[PDB]
RNA sequence: GGCCGCAGGAAGAGGAACGGAGCGAGUCCCCGCGGGCGCGAUUCCCUGAGCUGUGGGACGUGCACCCAGGACUCGCUCACACAUG
């Protein structure tokens, strides 16, 4: 849809309409991916998120 | 290594516990509870919530229905409705965390939306001024439902900000901080009337729900499904323990009152919080104020209403510190240890003798 | 029919998409009923109150005009009047003591 | 120009095609679109990988969020289908004669461009795997 | 709820079968609505207007009393008050020009 | 500061379970929720200037959603707890 964003230097979302940020990188869509409850590709997403070290379990653990 | 950690780095409701006022340091510990982060995965989910990033097609009641299929639980609540096409922060409380839903639903929200204007304006400054006009306590007509005309009502907008404006498409991003139950679709209509050109809310996203935001701990519906799958097929809790968080994370703003292990079960059965069982108590407890009562392991026992101030607790030696509002913890998590104390023993002895 | 008397409701600001936006200036900051008939001082009905918006003590209202009326007709700071019975006190919308 | 698009790549966008291989893949897509022998959406590509239709699956390496298409790499590895990433989604759409972008295309084999298809296929299978 | 103000409706005459007959003394000889709430000057509802009868310019009305009220309570020439919006002008009942 | 009048008191300061909880029901509050999801066949159609391939539609078809809370009121269960130096 219309809302895009890019991250500033302290990790906050900076919302914008424009497809490119002030440093020339592409802006992400603000909205998450569309979900289906009948999705059967859980194995597949874990498989390659593990491979490229971007699964949620492999990130730095949050400070609570 | 816990000995090296400063008390400011202790988790959840035990954070900065040394800066609470100490009534007494002595009690008898009991091997009953756990720290909320180390609850057995079943109990962890039943006392937990999800900071969900809601997708853009389904209704908010459909989303929490999907969560309760996946996790295989009987009860969920959801911190205020997002309309089917709206995304963003939706705190989904699971099972025993549904006792907190009123506190989450009544909390202050934040939104990032797009208003589309129906004719050209002078520039971005003109839209920025119309937003300043619609700050503070505003009139808003609640929409018609089942042909029941709800009356005009007041809702506060704390802050507003004009983030960007595009004169080509006549689109303007706005950020709004506001009271619960504010209609942002209605705000964009009023913003259009005030400019004179007309307008509609093109798009919306909720970026904050009280204590939780999109900045940290937020997860998508795929993570929820994916984490459950990993637990079902490989018996790995790791992913679920990053999707679900314990309900104590929702209560970190409240003033705390730490209780002895003897008192815990009594309070779960519906006893009033008495002063002989208080170990520690926070600065800035007022009368008729909602406080969280916790164990020495940082578990939430109940939401309580304080009948003594901080200063009053310091002077007295007995009596009702607080009454229960809602009990969070189950009965018989801790054993029954009431009636064993000196004055209570003397009472029972002198009745018998 | 035409009411016995009418009280000052508000003054004309800019038009907006074939209805007229008006700053509310009632005595005691009273609030009009939804779909309350709006009159000129001659007791001729120009329209009905559609929207009510803005801050509690400085609020506006739009007027959905009548069949025969046009939004171009009205001048700046032209006053409009309402039947005093379909006003409500501000205290109703303020919080309970 | 190519090195500027390399900033926008995903965590999961490997193996990325070489600058010349990217050019070969676009020219193969143009010929396949003319012959009516491609599939464009995730919706489509997912459907025909399930049916077991063979082809080179070309992915856009700047697709975000990754959840929309990150299941497809493993769907290919289950069936031994050859897949490869390319720098941008806009150019992948532009290769198929479209102004709007697309995150994935599957090129089917055909007689009219069989030699170009085999040249691309050979280099795709030869890529180093992460 | 309780109205913002109340205008003089009439004065108490004799009771009649557990409701109260009252001589109407309105300004401009205005006529009350049927089932219009009748108040005392303290803005407490005593009943509702049941009957309206007598000559046009010297008319009476009976008041069907509230659940808690009794007809013995009221004294002679005690005044009663009405919400001014559920009055009507006498001209309405007078013939068309 | 002083004087007069009216009104409230004529006060020794008590009480280490008071009078609670958890469920269920009825009634209010909350309450923009036919839409959402999947598969099938003529690649099911479609890069529409129509949103749209990170999705839009047609026809078959199936599927799961429309609560959870709070307040008042009348039940059932568990306690009636001053927290063991």
């Amino acid at each position: 849809m219309f809302l895009q964003y890019y991250l500033n230097e302290q990790g906050d979302r900076v919302y914008t309409l424009k497809k490119f940020d002030p440093m020339g990188q592409q802006t992400c869509s603000a909205h998450p991916a569309r979900f289906s409850p009948d999705d059967k590709y859980s194995r597949h997403r874990i498989t390659i998120k593990k491979r490229f070290k971007v699964l949620m379990t492999q990130q730095p653990r949050p400070v609570l | 290594k816990v000995a090296k950690l400063d008390t400011s780095q202790w988790p959840l409701l035990l954070k900065n516990f040394d800066k609470l006022n100490v009534r007494t340091t002595h009690y008898t510990p009991l091997a009953c509870g756990s720290n909320p982060l180390k609850r057995e995965i079943g109990d962890y989910i039943r006392t937990g919530f999800i900071n969900l990033d809601k997708p853009s097609n389904p209704s908010s009641h459909e989303v929490v229905a999907w969560i309760r299929r996946i996790l295989r639980v009987e009860k969920t609540g959801h911190s205020g409705t997002l309309d089917p096409k709206v995304t963003g922060c939706l705190i989904v409380c699971i099972e025993r965390a549904t006792r907190l839903v009123k506190s989450q639903q009544s909390a202050g929200k934040e939104y990032v939306g797009i208003v589309r204007l129906h004719n050209a304006i002078e520039g971005g400054t003109q839209l920025s001024r119309a937003l300043e006009t619609l700050t503070g306590a505003l009139f808003q007509r609640p929409p018609l439902i089942a042909a029941v005309k709800r009356q005009l009502r007041v809702r506060t907008i704390y802050e507003s900000k004009m983030i960007e404006y595009d004169p080509e498409r006549r689109l303007g991003i706005f950020w709004v901080s506001c009271e619960a139950g504010t209609y942002i679709r209605t705000l964009c209509v009023h913003l259009g009337l005030l400019l004179g050109v007309g307008g509609q809310m093109q798009e919306l996203r909720r970026v904050r729900s009280g204590v939780m935001s999109e900045k940290d701990h937020m997860v998508t519906m795929h993570d929820v499904l994916d984490a459950q799958w990993l637990y079902d097929n490989h018996k790995d809790e790791s992913y679920l323990r990053r999707v679900v968080y314990p309900l104590e994370k929702l209560l970190t703003s409240h003033k705390r009152l730490v209780m002895k292990d003897s008192a815990v079960n009594a309070i779960c059965y519906g006893a009033k919080i008495m002063l002989p069982g208080v170990l520690r108590y926070e600065d800035g407890i007022e009368v008729n104020q909602e406080i969280v009562v916790i164990t020495t392991k940082g578990e939430a026992i109940c939401m309580a209403i304080a009948l003594m101030t901080t200063a009053v607790i310091s002077t007295c030696d007995h009596g009702i510190v607080a009454k229960i509002k809602r009990v969070i913890m189950e009965r018989d998590t801790y054993p029954r240890k009431w009636g064993l104390g000196p004055k209570a023993s003397q009472k029972k002895l002198m009745i018998k003798q | 029919g035409p009411p016995e008397r009418v009280v000052l409701l508000g003054e004309f600001l800019h038009p907006c998409e074939d209805d007229i936006v008006c700053k509310c200036t009632t005595d005691e900051n009273k609030v009009p009923y939804f779909n309350a008939p709006v009159y000129l001082e001659n007791k001729e009905q120009i329209g009905k109150v559609d929207e009510i918006f803005g801050q509690l003590r400085d609020f506006y209202f739009s007027v959905k005009l009548s069949e025969n009326m046009k939004a171009s007709s009205f001048k700046k700071l032209q006053k409009f009047y309402i039947d005093p019975y379909k006003l409500l006190p501000l205290q109703r919308f303020l919080p309970r003591p | 120009t190519y090195q500027e698009l390399l900033v926008n790549q995903n965590p999961i966008a490997q193996p990325l095609a070489s600058r010349r291989l990217t050019r070969k893949l676009y020219k193969c897509i143009k010929k396949a679109v003319k012959q009516k022998q491609i599939r464009r959406g995730v919706k489509e590509v997912q459907k025909f990988v399930n049916k077991g239709e063979k082809g080179i699956m070309v992915l856009a390496g700047d697709t975000l969020p990754i959840e929309v298409y990150c299941h497809l790499p493993v769907m290919c590895e289950d069936r031994n289908l050859p897949y490869v990433y390319i720098p941008s989604k806009t150019d992948l759409g532009a290769a198929a004669g479209s102004k709007r972008p697309t995150c994935v295309i599957m090129v089917k084999p055909h007689e009219e461009y069989q030699e170009a298809y085999d040249e691309c296929l050979e280099e795709v299978q030869s890529l180093p795997l992460p």
